[PDB]
RNA sequence: CUCGAUGUCGGCUCGUCGCAUCCUGGGGCUGAAGAAGGUCCCAAGGGUUGGGCUGUUCGCCCAUUAAAGCGGCACGCGAGCUGGGUUCAGAACGUCGUGAGACAGUUCGGUCUCUAUCCGCCACGGGCGCAGGAGGCUUGAGGGGGGCUCUUCCUAGUACGAGAGGACCGGAAGGGACGCACCUCUGGUUUCCCAGCUGUCCCUCCAGGGGCAUAAGCUGGGUAGCCAUGUGCGGAAGGGAUAACCGCUGAAAGCAUCUAAGCGGGAAGCCCGCCCCAAGAUGAGGCCUCCCACGGCGUCAAGCCGGUAAGGACCCGGGAAGACCACCCGGUGGAUGGGCCGGGGGUGUAAGCGCCGCGAGGCGUUGAGCCGACCGGUCCCAAUCGUCCGAGGUCUUGACC
RNA sequence: GCGAAUGCCGGCAUGAGUAACGAUAAAGAGGGUGAGAAUCCCUCUCGCCGUAAGCCCAAGGGUUCCUACGCAAUGGUCGUC
RNA sequence: ACCGUGAGGGAAAGGUGAAAAGAACCCCGGGAGGGGAGUGAAAUAGAGCCUGAAACCGUGGGCUUACAAGCAGUCACGGCC
């Protein structure tokens, strides 16, 4: 559900679909990169080539595993653990994405490019 | 944590199950006996619900509660035995009763348990 | 009377039937549209399909992760009466032993094993 | 603005557009039992009971306290001051209008008597480096000449269920009149299927 | 390792061995013969309300 | 004082006060436009993150953050841990020594005990009492708990404006952390609830089961209770005194000044308002209801007896209350337990016979079967019979009838 | 000729009727004998050993072994064992 | 005696009475042991039993005690007996 310490999923233009955030970018007091939350880290896998690299930035919280709960009492999981890599502004990472809607996502809004971008079955 | 209980036992679950059988088939042997107030007790709701089969009465019932029993003499001994004095009445078949005194060395208060007839 | 009463009362108030559905069946991945909804009042008839998961029972319940591979693995609860439901209707096969959280499937699934079920 | 009760059980409900959670209120309906006129208990207000345990058991002064203004046969009887009892029997048929914000208490389930792990926060100590003691025990308590001995007042382990309290605002949600119920949406202060009250006050600014 | 200091006087001993004290023996008569009886039993003699099933042999 | 004995580091866990206050606010000041800094006086309220490496607290570094303070208490904590430490013998070399041996040079290991008596703290009870004997509802002097803060947005992009840029005032929403309750929901458990399985000795060969494979052999799920990672809520208003700091009216300084005089402004802080204790606050008990003045003896007979179930205690039986205990509802004119029964929610179609396959098993009767705490029916059983203790009502004064 | 020398020898106190009973390899019944039987005897349910909690020779012990009476001492209470 | 392998160390316990007349017998009791009868000059001389004190624990009686902070005490005084 969430981590401090972690080795997470991604699919942007990830150096590899998986980096290792430190921690919540929320109030002052972290302890759960939660569903649709934003927070920091660098890789911890690989790139074949890529402009992307074995750097570090911060970005938005996608699945989880362990209840996304939600305000209609509109309830999922999925056994995958990931989320969009930003640039700066929150303005995602890549051009596309290996993933698809719900919820939680949109609602926090603020990415609405990942929104109608990661659609279609997977 | 703890408070709000039901079934409530000492021991170990396995040490129990094997009394409360060794002694629902020992009372099934004479109507009556003697043992310490919960034993009575406690072995009042358990010789009961086998009882209650012993009324169900069929292959079936009979298979089950064989399945706790293990031995005919007994099996059948109830189930036919005395199941049919009972079977009409709306169980409580258990008479749990507090006897005069209390076994040595410690006082354990005891007592005498039987069908109640 | 007490809790049983009073409280089946309310409920059945609101809830009343989830809308007979009572499609339940252990496997059956099926397909349903809930009223799941945001943005200018996009209340959408969404359909998702799903190998039917588990369940809670009782005013309150719930037509579990009915786990479906959309890519990766996205399993999908989903409470009962919950008036958020429109669509509800069955596709799959209501088989296969064992019980519920079988997550068998979400986990080592393999779409082979999943048909071997 | 105040309602007596025997507190149901906390179960599910759906609102608006979107499921959410309540709670069971349920209470006959108590009335004038005693009241203090003010002149009677400057501290003026309502005392009441709301339901009836066997009649054949009970206490003549009970029957003669009642005697009094005289009205049923119960035993569930409590007060509340600063409320007028413009009535002399009260329901909530109405008496709780819902859509309406409330605050309200009850007994407080009865826990057991467990240290530093519980009784307070923090989760014992730790474990494995030293297990002379493995995971969780009793913090520390004072020191040498400083106060020069043991304290006197910081959390403590046991005894830490036996007792009773109340929550702050809480919401009306719904009124069943008929069977004098209401739905709340409520920290189910305390046990279910047992005693609360609720009564009403904020004066809250946003 | 933590061996009191002296003995408050055979004083505190009482203070505890007092606040300890030995209470007595609930009891009524038989419901049937007579002597003692405590709340629900029976016994060497009378042994019940409804069939003593006890004593004499 | 201490060598008839005071455990030194580092850390842990629970911390407690302090202000030269870090974030908080209140402020006069600016070289203050705004914004933002920076410059002092007031005020501890809450608050005052994770890792890295280092036995190091300090420290330097990663990432944030409103912020990520200094320090008091033998640098708090061994009768509460930890024990890398430096500091018993080893052995290591590097280094002195003629060498024995040595180095606050270093590096590898290196047997930390604890059945509480006292005062102290946490709880829970037994007294005896707050001059009738009683069942129950209160009000609190006084004490306890929590008072933090972010970001988005309207006003409002106008106050400032060259422009880039952002405002007192005041108003919305969302959140972090933490505190208080609580299971519906979410997920965690469930030593017996159900279901599958090998090996094995037993029943009676076959199935159908049985103990042991831990104190459940193993596995997959599993109420109810308890419980987060799930849910409600909270930190307010708002009232009155004020800190720095701002003013009004006004002299003594026949012009002036907030300034003794008299009046006001004003801080997230102080008393209250917020919940939680509480007359064993001998300075209450306040109110409600209710039993009435029994017998015999040297008198202020405030001593000895039955006394009122006025009431309660005892024993019993029950309790999310619970170590004992006290608390709490009940004892058969009851539902209190267990039982049974209906039902929920569990398991996942039984046992047998029946139908296709040499068989393995497959299908049928079967979503059957079997079930513990969850709603509630019904005296089937066991709450029989009993016992004991528990007012008469001090002197005195004043008031009414 | 003596408090007084963590004195010397012998009593007697104290925490304490709390800590403790020597292995978490469990036991429950019926009848029996008894002045009294949780704690003895039979018999019936039941768990743990079994590769040992097997038997066996030897060592070393040196009473005891048995049979019959008895229990005030002794078993870490029992106790007619 | 008893600790140590051996070498070796190395306790404690003196008295019933004048003489045994030291306890038939009856009574609670399994027993011990307990009330009587007899002993006798005494049996608070009764078998570990002369003289048999201090310590400590006990049964009854007097005063005293639940808003109390003190080694102790103790000077005073007032209430009890």
């Amino acid at each position: 559900m969430i981590q401090p310490q972690t080795y997470l999923e991604v699919a942007d233009n990830t150096g590899a679909r998986k980096i290792m955030c430190i921690r919540v970018l929320k109030g002052s007091n972290a302890k759960y990169a939660t569903v649709g939350d934003v927070i920091v880290a660098s890789v911890k896998e690989a790139i074949p080539r890529g402009a992307v690299k074995e750097g570090d930035v911060v970005k938005a919280v996608v699945v989880r595993t362990k209840k996304e709960v939600k305000r209609p009492d509109g309830s999922a999981i999925r056994f995958d653990d990931n989320a969009a890599v930003i640039i700066n502004n929150q303005l995602e990472p890549r051009g596309t994405r290996v993933f698809g809607p719900v919820a939680r996502e949109l609602r926090e809004k603020g990415f609405m490019k990942i929104v109608s971008l990661a659609p279609e079955v997977l | 944590r703890h408070l709000k209980s039901g079934r409530k036992l000492n021991r170990h679950s396995s040490h129990r199950l094997a009394l409360y059988r060794n002694q629902a088939k020992s009372l099934l042997t004479h109507g009556r006996i003697t043992t310490t107030v919960p034993k009575a007790k406690e072995l009042r709701g358990f010789v009961d619900h086998l009882i209650h089969l012993a009324k169900r009465g069929d292959l079936h019932a009979r298979r089950l509660v064989l399945r706790d029993l293990q031995d005919v003499k007994l099996v059948r001994k109830l189930f036919d035995e005395i199941a049919p004095r009972y079977r009409d009445r709306q169980g409580g078949y258990t008479r749990v009763l507090k006897l005069a005194e209390r076994r040595r060395g410690d006082g354990a208060p005891l007592a005498l348990v039987e069908l109640v007839e | 009377m007490n809790r049983g009463a009073l409280i089946k009362l309310v409920e059945s108030r609101y809830v009343r039937t989830d809308l007979p559905e009572f499609r339940p069946g252990d496997t059956v991945r099926v397909s349903y549209k809930v009223k799941e909804g945001n943005r200018t009042r996009i209340q959408d008839f969404e359909g998702i399909v799903i190998r039917i998961r588990r369940n809670g029972f009782n005013t309150t319940f719930t037509v579990r992760k009915v786990s479906y591979g959309v890519g990766v693995e996205r399993i999908f609860p989903l409470h009962s009466p919950l008036i958020q439901k429109i669509d509800i209707v069955q596709r799959g096969r209501a088989r296969r032993a064992k019980l519920y959280f079988i997550r068998n499937l979400s986990d080592r699934e393999i779409r082979r094993k999943l048909r071997a079920d | 603005m105040k309602g007596i009760l025997g507190v149901k059980v906390g179960m599910t409900r759906i609102f608006r557009d979107d499921r959410a959670v309540p709670v069971t209120v349920i209470l006959a309906g108590p009335c004038p039992v005693v009241q203090r006129r003010t002149p009677e208990k400057d501290g003026y207000t309502a005392v009441q009971l709301g339901f009836l345990p066997q009649n054949p058991k009970r206490v003549n002064r009970p029957l003669k306290g009642h005697f009094a203004k005289a009205g049923v046969e119960p035993v569930r009887i409590l007060r509340e001051i600063r409320d007028f009892n413009p009535e002399g029997d009260t329901v909530t048929v109405e008496i709780f209008k819902p859509g309406e914000r409330v605050d309200v208490t009850g007994t407080s389930k009865g826990r057991g008597f467990a240290g530093v792990m519980k009784r307070w926060n923090f989760a014992g100590g730790p474990d494995s480096h030293g297990a002379h003691k493995i995971h969780r025990h009793p913090g520390s308590i004072g020191n040498r000449k400083t106060p020069g001995r043991v304290y006197k007042g910081k959390k403590m382990a046991g005894h830490y269920g036996a007792e009773r309290v109340t929550v702050m605002n809480l919401e009306v949600v719904d009124v069943i009149p008929e069977e004098n119920l209401l739905l709340v949406k409520g920290a189910v202060p305390g046990p279910n299927g047992g005693l609360v009250i609720v009564r009403e006050t904020k004066k809250a600014a946003k | 390792h933590p061996v009191p200091k002296k003995k408050t006087s055979k004083a505190r001993r009482d203070a505890r061995r007092s606040h300890h004290a030995l209470t007595p023996p609930t009891l009524v008569p038989c419901p049937e013969c007579k002597a003692m009886k405590p709340p629900h039993t029976v016994c060497p003699e009378c042994g019940y309300y409804a069939g003593r099933k006890v004593l004499e042999v």
